[PDB]
């Protein structure tokens, strides 16, 4: 664990399978009275 | 001043109906942050929203309006955008009725008849606008394609009292 | 420490954070935390 740490493997597979996974009134308030 | 009133209306029937058939065509109606196929910067319209920078520059798919009966219609009406074709159909009737009044003057109802669909084009406009940003909503700017819309209800109002004008005119001439 | 912790990091925000302040001129970083107090004190929210 502590090689795999020093080598950025942890980082790796981290950002891999973590990061790479990826007011005022409207007038939809008011919209019937508009119509 | 008839000469002038009807040169007024025949240069704003061109305007308000060059206008309308421009701000639908042109796609440039809102400047968003979508996707073109991450997000970009891009310029929506009616039909088709594309980036305005990146690799995708220049490329871009037709708008997919579709993803409780309230949001069904309200999503197909502004998926058609019957209500700005609709003021482009109205505008064109509007604009061929200032043209025939000169082929036909017999008839009195002609200019009359053109005053009505230069405003019910105004109001036809009004809505798809009320509705395009009804729907929209369910950061950003305008672009000047919602202006040149905008811009040319006002001119096609504007016609639309010219030319009732001269109707009312005319006819209070040949009654008194 | 912390920037010692920003300049060996390999996370992709605090990679972004470090490429932004070894470049950023006049220099961001500050010789005491009281020196960094007065400088977001009187830079009127334009220093974090």
């Amino acid at each position: 664990v502590l090689k795999l740490s020093e080598q950025g493997v942890l980082d790796k597979l981290k950002s891999k399978w973590w990061y790479d996974k990826g007011s005022a009134l409207s007038l939809s308030n008011v919209a019937g009275v508009f119509y | 001043d008839r000469g002038i009133q009807m040169l007024i209306t025949t240069v704003g029937a061109f305007a308000a109906f060059s206008l309308m058939t421009i701000a639908v065509g042109t796609d440039y109606w809102l400047y968003s942050r979508g996707v073109c196929r991450e997000e970009v910067m891009t310029h929506s319209g009616l039909w088709r929203t594309c980036c305005l920078e990146g690799a995708f520059r220049g490329v871009c798919k037709k708008i997919d309006h579709f993803p409780d009966t309230a949001e069904y219609l309200l999503r197909a009406v502004r998926a058609s955008s019957v209500f700005p074709i609709l003021s482009v159909t109205l505008l064109f009737f509007g604009g061929l009725c200032v043209a025939a009044s000169e082929f036909h003057r017999s008839r009195h109802s002609v200019i009359l008849s053109a005053g009505i669909f230069f405003v019910s084009a105004g109001l036809s406009n009004i809505i798809g606008i009320i509705v395009y940003i009804s729907a929209n909503a369910g950061s950003y700017s305008y672009g000047w394609s919602f202006y040149f819309g905008a811009f040319s209800f006002i001119i096609a109002e504007i016609v639309g009292v010219v030319a009732v004008h001269i109707y009312i005119e005319k006819h209070q001439q040949l009654r008194a | 420490s912390t920037k010692e912790f920003f300049r060996r990091s390999k996370i992709a925000v605090f990679e972004k954070m470090w490429t932004y302040m070894k470049s950023a001129e006049p220099s961001v970083f500050v010789r005491t935390t009281e020196e960094g107090m007065i400088r977001v004190r009187k830079s009127k929210g334009k220093y974090a």
